[PDB]
DNA sequence: TACCCCCCCTTCGGTGCTTTGCACCGAAGGGGGGG
């Protein structure tokens, strides 16, 4: 006998209207289980085509998890669902979390399907199951409870959530707790022992609301504290030829957009004739200070950077070789919040694209800690080469929204 | 007696009414033919005779039913159809043959007049309104309204495709032994059990099927192979298309060239190795449909390959969930592939064609690549799986590729397979300056106004040359210097440049390009031994690149 | 003088860095096929 919250799109925008894209078999299969079982439970209902709404679903596996996870492309519907701060149901976001010994993700997605969703908002989360070899037409079914992976669930939610987590917080008032999505970050500066223990009181603390007003037992420890960044230095050398002077003043002069009162004039000097790559030259006195000023430049921080909770986050990766991944998060060009490099991460000398995939979600997990929001990506793939493949390789609840870019490097620039 | 298909809910776009388009003038013949197929549906009950209130109208048509004798009835419903909702459309894809298991018994048979059979929502009924001249335009003639899904209306496909689905849940639920592959009407029935329990199945199908009034003629009832399906003909253990007409036509529209280009690509589905890029490069410009066109001497070197691939008939088999999928590629030359889908050597399950040319500038690796993403999805869409592929690429090939190259590429599973012409990197660029080698420091200018400009060089030995060049941009004059740099040096050489323009494209090692000039660097780059490259910002006085920029500027 | 789906090849205009040229990409219109 719970009352709907009301919920509309932003004015001027129609729903989502997204195609379905091809499943494989193994993920049809666990898709037509999963929503069968759902709908026996009054969690989703069949609907026809009069309905005009579509949202992409497929199904993933998270990190070392064997069953199957139901997981809705919900990125159009939540760009086009009201911005609950507006309303003031959004969650604020704890400067704390980042700086805790260890944080871990729990998934709390099943608890929103105990919630009902307002009839007349139903029609927007609308997905088509489709079938091998198209032996059928799609089977649509739309949601009547909030549905994992909705912008909306956690916003209707948080009053229960924050009624159910309220005795733990308060026994344990140490502890940083951050909802976003379907995620818990549980966030403690206990030893690890006594942190996992924390961590399992909650599961149980969990299942007593559950048994009385994709699983739950899954979960991931992060280190926020350990989090190095990866700034931006220049080589160190005895002896530079002249290639070498070449690329370290183009470098500088890219990094000049970043630190103003980087100069090159007495490194460009050194390069007026007109000499093979390969002749060694000595750097002038002039030369060396200035190369020495401009390390001191570098290990500054840039001056005027800083978080703005209005803008959206940016981040760039470059594929660097060797399985290294460099990336920086940004909201203003030139003004990066944080840089950073990925090495010998899972599929390196043997599979870009989950590489990459594993960088976005590292990339997105760490922007959710820090700032509470998830950036838009600029990938270094083809778009066909990455949609086909990413979906193989994705083990997070969320999905981030991104473009494709092709930026030949032309200056070593985050990589020596 | 029928439980009648509920409705489908239909409204009209917000704040929009009905059409009033008034029927255009219609031909004796079909008049008459017409006026008869009207009163059927009336007397049927599929269409209601009210027309004093009803202010709307539709203007109508008739043509006769593909290799029949029948007469069928057309609405043009576009104003409707801009006034109605917008519907989500359940058909995803296409059913291919060569995704069907192999079954001991089969059936094909179609609903008979599909449409008709379905109730309109009631209140959207009197939208569907036209009129009929009774005798050509002698008298009033009558007003009719749509009592179910009417032919031409942007809803009709989806609403009854939907339907057809509810009503064949419960069947294949308490059926789990039989396969049904619906596509709107027609029905494919496919069971391993005795034809006599068979037959039966069928029968219980038709039953339910004429228990919800949709009928399945007789005239319509496959029985015997070999079953006509989708444009397929079907035999127990093979299948393969329906002929293909090919034109012979000895004078050529553009008409028939896209119409014969068109069949070509549907014949690629299982005749492998057709091709259609001289084909479709005679097509390729302002030339209106009517025009006729003279073949290329290598345009009718294809059609003439193409007759000898469809002088032979192929044959496809089914699929077999227990063994594995198998992909082999072969270029073609003048970026065209042929592959073939099969689990068993030379029983092909299918085959395809990719030559979508994307980009100015790109290499062979790239295409395969390419290539190799379509086949991974088409398989995806008919088996649900990816496949082992074979490549005719050396592995060290692409690993040199793929570990070097700036965007992130992949291929799955895959393995060599010595079929030449392979395919290789033509020349790879020096990752460090070369000792001993000439410093070639390269720029190019152009005025914006005059589109004269100016292209050379000056090497560390004194060297240099300047050339004046007519109607050009910055970006070519960039390419031109490089250009003369490896045109005038040994066989080892270090080039300088500061075109971002030009270092992208020479960077990703093109090996074909619709540039000219650029083709022209290629063949410069593929006679080199070694090449550097490297980049330098312009206008802070570098090298001989300040020397260079006031050369041509 | 009609409707819905899929596919390939071409053209064409919008978008953003390679910048005021050039490269890329999606839409739409030609053809094939199904109902
Ligand atoms: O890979 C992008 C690709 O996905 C589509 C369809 O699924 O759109 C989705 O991804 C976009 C990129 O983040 C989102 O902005 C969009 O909301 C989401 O539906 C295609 O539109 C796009 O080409
Ligand atoms: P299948 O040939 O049996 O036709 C089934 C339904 O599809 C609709 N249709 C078919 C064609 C060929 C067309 O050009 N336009 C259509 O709307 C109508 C038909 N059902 N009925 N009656
Ligand atoms: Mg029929
Ligand atoms: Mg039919
Ligand atoms: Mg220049
Ligand atoms: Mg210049």
């Amino acid at each position: 006998p719970i009352e709907t919250v009301p919920v509309k799109l932003k004015p001027g925008m129609d729903g989502p209207k997204v195609k379905q894209w091809p499943l494989t078999e193994e993920k049809i299969k666990a898709l037509v289980e999963i929503c069968t079982e759902m709908e026996k439970e009054g969690k989703i209902s069949k609907i026809g085509p009069e309905n005009p709404y579509n949202t992409p679903v497929f199904a993933i596996k998270k990190k070392d998890s064997t069953k199957w996870r139901k997981l809705v492309d919900f990125r159009e519907l939540n760009k086009r669902t009201q911005d609950f701060w507006e309303v003031q149901l959004g969650i604020p976001h704890p400067a704390g979390l980042k700086k805790k010994k260890s944080v871990t993700v729990l998934d709390v997605g099943d608890a929103y399907f105990s919630v009902p969703l307002d009839e007349d908002f139903r029609k927007y989360t609308a997905f088509t199951i489709p079938s091998i070899n198209n032996e059928t037409p799609g089977i649509r079914y739309q949601y009547n409870v909030l549905p994992q992976g909705w912008k909306g669930s956690p916003a209707i939610f948080q009053s229960s959530m924050t009624k159910i987590l309220e005795p733990f917080k308060k026994q344990n008032p140490d502890i940083v707790i951050y909802q976003y999505m379907d995620d818990l970050y549980v966030g403690s500066d206990l030893e690890i022992g006594q942190h996992r223990t924390k961590i399992e009181e909650l599961r149980q603390h969990l299942l007593r609301w559950g048994l009385t007003t994709p699983f739950l037992w899954m979960g991931y420890e992060l280190h926020p504290d350990k989090w190095t960044v990866q700034p931006i230095v220049l080589p160190e050398k005895d002896s530079w030829t002249v290639n070498d002077i070449q690329k370290l003043v183009g470098k500088l002069n890219w990094a000049s957009q970043i630190y103003p009162g980087i100069k090159v004039r007495q490194l460009s000097k050194l390069l007026r004739g007109t000499k093979a790559l390969t002749e060694v030259i000595p750097l002038t006195e002039e030369a060396e200070l200035e190369l020495a000023e401009n390390r001191e430049i570098l290990k500054e921080p840039v001056h005027g950077v800083y978080y703005d909770p209005s803008k959206d986050l940016i981040a760039e990766i470059q594929k660097q070789g060797q399985g290294q991944w460099t990336y920086q998060i940004y909201q203003e060009p030139f003004k990066n919040l944080k840089t950073g490099k990925y090495a010998r991460m899972r599929g390196a000398h043997t599979n870009d694209v989950k590489q990459l995939t594993e960088a976005v979600q590292k990339i997105t997990t760490e922007s959710i800690v820090i700032w509470g929001k998830t950036p838009k990506f600029k990938l270094p793939i083809q778009k066909e080469t990455w949609e086909t493949w990413w979906t193989e390789y994705w083990q997070a609840t969320w999905i981030p929204e991104w473009e494709f870019v092709n930026t030949p490097p032309l200056v070593k620039l985050w990589y020596q | 007696p029928i439980s009648p298909i509920e409705t489908v809910p239909v409204k009209l776009k917000p704040g929009m009414d009905g059409p009033k388009v008034k029927q255009w003038p219609l031909t004796e013949e079909k008049i008459k033919a017409l006026v008869e197929i009207c009163t059927e549906m009336e007397k049927e009950g599929k269409i209601s005779k009210i027309g004093p209130e009803n202010p709307y109208n539709t203007p109508v048509f008739a043509i006769k039913k593909k290799d029949s004798t029948k007469w069928r009835k057309l609405v043009d419903f576009r104003e409707l159809n801009k006034r109605t909702q917008d519907f989500w459309e359940v058909q995803l894809g296409i059913p291919h043959p060569a995704g069907l298991k192999k079954k001991k018994s089969v059936t094909v048979l179609d609903v008979g007049d599909a449409y008709f059979s379905v109730p309109l929502d009631e209140d959207f009924r009197k939208y569907t309104a036209f009129t009929i001249p009774s005798i050509n335009n002698e008298t009033p003639g009558i007003r009719y309204q749509y009592n179910v899904l009417p032919q031409g209306w942007k809803g009709s496909p989806a609403i009854f495709q939907s339907s057809m689905t509810k009503i064949l849940e419960p069947f294949k639920k308490q059926n789990p032994d039989i396969v049904i592959y619906q596509y709107m009407d027609d029905l494919y029935v496919g069971s391993d059990l005795e034809i006599g329990q068979h037959r039966t199945k069928i029968e219980e199908l038709r039953q339910h099927l004429l228990r919800w009034g949709l009928t399945t003629p007789d005239k319509k009832h496959q029985k015997e192979p070999p079953f006509l399906w989708m444009g397929y003909e079907l035999h127990p253990d093979k299948w393969t298309v329906q002929p293909i007409v090919l034109p012979e036509k000895d004078s050529w529209t553009v008409n028939d060239i896209q119409k014969l280009v068109g069949k070509l690509n549907w014949a690629s589905q299982i005749y492998p190795g057709i091709k259609v890029r001289q084909l479709s490069k005679l097509l390729r410009g302002t030339k209106a449909l009517t025009e006729v066109i003279p073949l290329t001497e290598e345009a009718e070197l294809e059609l003439a390959e193409n007759r000898e691939i469809l002088k032979e008939p192929v044959h496809g088999v089914y699929y077999d969930p227990s063994k594995d999928l198998i992909a082999e590629i072969q270029k073609q030359g003048q970026g065209q592939w042929t592959y073939q889908i099969y689990q068993e050597p030379f029983k092909n399950l299918k085959t395809g064609k990719y030559a979508r040319m994307r980009g100015a500038h790109t290499n062979d690796v790239k295409q395969l690549t390419e290539a190799v993403q379509k086949i991974t999805t088409e398989s995806i869409v008919i088996w649900g799986k990816t496949p082992k592929f074979k490549l005719p690429i050396q592995k060290e090939t692409w690993e040199t590729w793929w570990t070097e190259y700036w965007q992130a590429t992949w291929i799955p599973e895959w393995e060599f397979v010595n079929t030449p012409p392979l395919v290789k990197l033509w020349y790879q660029l020096e990752k460090e300056p070369i000792v001993g080698a000439e410093t070639f420091y390269v720029d190019g200018a152009a005025n914006r106004e005059t589109k004269l400009g100016k292209a050379g060089y000056v090497t560390n030995k004194g060297r240099q040359k300047v050339v004046p060049l007519t109607n050009t941009t910055n970006q070519k004059t960039e390419l031109q210097a490089i250009y003369l740099a490896l045109q005038d040096s040994g066989l080892e050489v270090n080039i300088v440049t500061d075109s971002q323009y030009a270092l992208g494209i020479i960077q990703a090692q093109p090996d074909k390009s619709e540039s000219e000039l650029v083709n022209q660097i290629i063949e410069q780059l593929i006679k080199k031994e070694k090449v550097y490259l490297a980049w330098v910002p312009a206008h802070k006085g570098i090298g001989g690149n300040e020397q260079v920029d006031k050369l041509v500027s």
